[PDB]
């Protein structure tokens, strides 16, 4: 119950954040990125962004039952050993970064 | 060598197939039910009808697996017949395919029982646990259509059905295998897959490489089928699913120790934990069995480029849907081996599934695609493009002596009619069958003088056993006949079609000739309106009668009616109308729904198809034994079409240039047709 | 050409596996508890 | 190997370990195994 | 009674005649042992 | 062939194990015998 306590009290923070960037942000896009549906199931707009940056590619999530760690990654990374440059194994392609 | 992976060893009661470590198992090759036809409420109750035998026979010991195969059906042999008109049109119409699907689904499901002096009683205990699982199991099928796969037969050493499906699974080709004293799993991978170094791709020999992409969803399917949209696809594919079915004591405990870990974690989502804890209440109370499971697809490539393509394809269409595959990349060894029944150990990633997950993700649902090889007569009579992109192979003998082959064909004359009845037994001349037809116009004399035989049209001025002939003669007093001469006939009825009762005596003296000059060589009886001669007092009752007799000759009654409540359905015409086997609906602008639906059990949500194509649209509905498809065999430029056409259609101007060019030229290759080309278009124009 | 009565046997014989091989574990760790015991014997004698 | 395969893939470490993100807990805001609640702004920058 | 999930996982995935001889095969090994330690006894007699 | 040709090729081959083993004991047990009396 006290770790709902800090749930709660986490959330009302982050939301007045939120709320508070977001009126200094009036001259800039300032746009929220929340959950949007399609299809008759939810989809994260937000995990796609993560996924971007950790797929190197734009992969669309959906949300199910699971945690979202275990099924993130769709793309296998291999960072070079004594290497300044690393490569995503991918379907679309190969990737180095 | 790969004799390690493959676990079968030997045949047991004709029906099971014994394997190493004593696990019966049984093969079930199950045409699934339309999901097209059907409405949303047909599909739900589908669902629950399978859950109840499902859940009713669960036990630890039973497990299924699901086998969904995607072939380029070479099986189509485009067989040889010497007329020169229907050649034409068979090459013409081959024509039209290219650039088309001919890949045709195959589903199947396998159950698999393994138990956990009086040991030869206790193998008959354990034999006839799958024998009362398959009893179960085909009473629940009825609708669907389940062939319980067994051995026949072949010039005098068996070859066992169900080793041919398991061998496909693995050898990738259908590769006939014999019953031998040997063990199954010792040669009956004719070919030995290869896979990568490193494991990314695999490859298979004739080649054809192959990919797999892992799929794996752990929340409730929104929708009863959400892998339908595979169902359509250029690459060829097998997509397997086991179902291990827990007993419930195992299944309170992995929910118990799942809600827990959920429990202790740094962040509480409560939505997930009160969704588990509804699933934990439901599993006593909403009694369905949960199972671990796997899911794996193993599309096939030409080449790796080509691979890696389908996959891409393949995901995106599934992302479409809410479910992610995730690629394999090592392990696809493991994977693959997991496809054959009874592989338990090597499953990937094995989750626990409720069972009403699992059958939203394998429903038997696919379009209509009937046998295109293998029929009584040989291979497909013919092959019919269809909406949803897929072909069909249309075939006479398809039922619920031998199969039934009486064909109704519902509708207007003028909506395609003509058109469909020759192009149909034009593609039915590929087996010479001898054919008899009655034609409510003068339409099919053309269409019969194109063919070998000569039609006999009626006119005025030209008309010991036979105790019967002169017995139904005195009936009468009361109000080049035979096969010899040509194969194929036409005797017209337009001339007491519409008469009040002089067409009873000539049909009941024609019948006599007609039915006993062949007497079981072959029959493909053809009357345009039926219910014409069946309003007889004496001809309904022999046909009903000896419909025995001539079904298990090679005989088929391939009726037809314009208007079927014009046919009314009367007390003598129910077995002719109940015993058809395949029945094509055109498009019908008037239709009285009560008796359409009713007399031929038809769908409502097929009666909405039915009436949706309307009126003046060439598409038609075959309803074979238990599932229905929206088939237009349209003809357009890809460009002869409207030549065969112009020929195929009668019409009284036709007809008479028809016969005045037949009686005029003496001896004429078919070539009046030429003649007959440009003199009719000449008048339209 | 009967068919069925050439594997009406093999069933018994998948039996008969079954049985001899889970009997000859039981005689295998027989024969190997002698000997364990028996190489006891003869290991406490000499020392 | 198959075997091999299945020894080498149990040695393999899991990319999930480096990715620390949960359920959303609330529409716009994402959890973490650490309690690290994370809210994305996608903003169209200032022309300048 | 399974009373474990993972006592039913096991039981799906062991090979039930893989376990036999692989059981076979330590009953031979520990046999081994025993004639070692035997012919040890013999010698330290000796 | 099959699955018998595998039973009795087990049926005999144990026999060879057994009789192996038989035969060591006895050897052991003679040499003991011997050497000790």
């Amino acid at each position: 119950d006290q770790k709902k306590h800090r749930q709660e009290s986490c959330i009302k923070a982050l939301e007045d954040i939120n709320r508070t960037l977001g009126q200094s942000f009036k001259r800039y896009g300032a746009e929220l990125l929340s959950v949007y549906e399609k299809g008759g199931h939810a989809f994260s707009a937000p995990l796609e962004f993560l996924a971007r940056l950790v797929n190197g590619e734009h992969i669309p999530m959906p949300i199910c039952r699971d945690r979202f760690s275990d099924y993130m990654a769709v793309n296998r990374p291999m960072f070079s050993k004594w290497g300044e440059v690393g490569e995503l194994r991918s379907l679309t392609g190969l990737r180095r970064f | 060598p790969v004799g390690q992976f493959i676990p079968y060893s030997h045949h047991v009661t004709d029906t099971i197939i014994s394997t190493k470590n004593a696990e019966y198992l049984s093969v079930w090759k199950i045409d699934g039910r339309s999901h097209q036809s059907a409405s949303e409420a047909d599909v739900f109750q589908w669902i629950r009808e399978l859950n109840n035998t499902l859940r009713g026979i669960s036990s630890a010991n039973l497990s299924l697996w699901t086998h969904i195969v995607r072939r380029r059906v070479y099986e189509y042999p485009d067989a040889e017949f010497d007329n020169v008109f229907c050649r034409q049109l068979d090459e013409k119409y081959r024509e039209s395919f290219t650039g088309y699907n001919l890949m045709v689904n195959d589903l199947y499901l396998t159950v698999v029982y393994r138990p956990v002096d009086q040991k030869k009683h206790r193998q008959e205990s354990c034999i006839k646990a799958l024998e009362d699982i398959n009893r179960t199991l085909g009473q629940s099928f009825k609708r669907y259509g389940a062939e319980l796969l067994s051995v026949y037969e072949k010039g005098g050493h068996a070859f066992s059905a169900p080793l041919e499906f398991l061998a496909r699974l693995v050898n990738g080709e259908h590769i006939p295998m014999p019953i031998c004293r040997d063990r199954f799993s010792d040669y009956m991978a004719v070919n030995r897959p290869m896979f990568s170094k490193w494991g990314e791709v695999g490859e298979l020999r004739s080649l054809r490489r192959f990919g797999m992409l892992e799929i794996r969803e752990y929340d409730d399917a929104t929708e009863p089928g959400q892998l339908n949209v595979l169902l359509e696809s250029d690459y060829e594919f097998v997509l397997t699913h086991s179902f291990s079915v827990l007993s419930r004591p195992a299944a309170k405990e992995y929910l118990q120790r799942h809600q827990k870990n959920l429990i202790d974690a740094r962040d509480v989502a409560t939505d997930q934990i009160e969704e588990i804890d509804e699933a934990l209440n439901q599993l006593i109370s909403g009694h369905f069995v949960m199972g671990e499971h796997h899911c794996t697809l193993t599309v096939y490539g030409e080449t790796v480029q080509q691979v890696r393509d389908n996959l891409a394809h393949a995901s995106a269409a599934m992302l479409d849907v809410a479910v992610l595959p995730k690629p394999v990349d090592l392990a696809l060894e493991a994977g693959y081996w997991a496809q054959l029944p009874a592989n338990w150990q090597w499953r990937p990633r094995p989750a626990p599934i409720t069972s009403l997950n699992f059958l939203s993700f394998s429903p038997f649902h696919n379009f209509m695609s009937g046998k295109p090889t293998g029929n009584p007569w040989g291979p497909a009579v013919t092959i019919l493009k269809t909406v949803s992109g897929t072909p069909l192979y249309f075939n006479f003998h398809a039922s619920k002596k031998r199969l039934l082959g009486n064909t109704m064909l519902i509708g207007q004359s003028s909506s395609g009619k003509t058109v469909l009845l020759g192009f149909l037994l034009a593609q039915a001349q590929k087996f010479k069958p001898t054919i008899v037809a009655f034609d409510k116009d003068r339409g099919m004399e053309i269409s019969i003088r194109a063919m070998g035989g000569r039609y006999l049209p009626l006119k005025t001025g030209e008309p010991h056993a036979n105790l019967i002939f002169l017995k139904q003669f005195v009936k009468k007093l009361a109000a080049a006949l035979d096969l010899s001469t040509h194969q194929i006939y036409g005797f017209d009825i337009t001339e007491f079609l519409d008469n009040p009762e002089a067409r009873t005596p000539v049909m009941m003296y024609l019948l006599y000739r007609t039915e006993s000059m062949i007497d079981g060589r072959r029959f493909m009886y053809v009357f345009d309106e039926f219910w014409k001669p069946l309003q007889d007092e004496y001809f309904e009752d022999l046909a009903k009668n000896k419909q025995k007799t001539i079904r298990k000759q090679n005989g088929i009654f391939v009726f037809a009616t314009q208007e079927p409540s014009d046919a009314l359905e009367s007390n003598i015409a129910k077995t002719l109308i109940q015993q058809c086997a395949t029945y094509i609906f055109l498009a019908n602008p008037k239709a009285d729904y009560e008796d359409y639906t009713q007399g031929f059990k038809l769908t409502d949500s097929e009666f909405e198809l039915v009436r949706g194509l309307g009126e003046f649209s060439r598409r038609f509905l075959i309803k074979q034994g238990d599932q229905s498809a929206l088939a237009e065999m349209n003809l357009g430029k890809f460009r002869d079409f409207d030549d065969e056409l112009l020929v195929l259609s009668g019409t009284p101007d036709n007809a008479e240039i028809a016969e005045s060019i037949i009686a005029e030229v003496g001896d004429d290759p078919a070539v009046w047709l030429p003649i007959f080309l440009d003199r009719v278009k000449a008048e339209r124009s | 050409e009967q068919l069925k009565s050439y594997y009406e046997e093999s069933r018994g014989l998948e039996r008969d596996l079954i049985g001899e091989f889970v009997k000859s574990r039981k005689t295998a760790w027989r024969v190997a508890t002698a000997s364990g015991l028996f190489g006891l014997l003869g290991m406490v004698c000499g020392i | 190997g198959a075997i091999e395969s299945r020894k080498l893939l149990a040695s393999e470490t899991p990319v999930g370990q480096f990715i620390p993100y949960s359920h959303h807990v609330t529409d716009t805001i994402i959890s973490t195994k650490n309690a690290e609640y994370l809210s994305v702004w996608k903003i169209d920058g200032r022309s300048h």
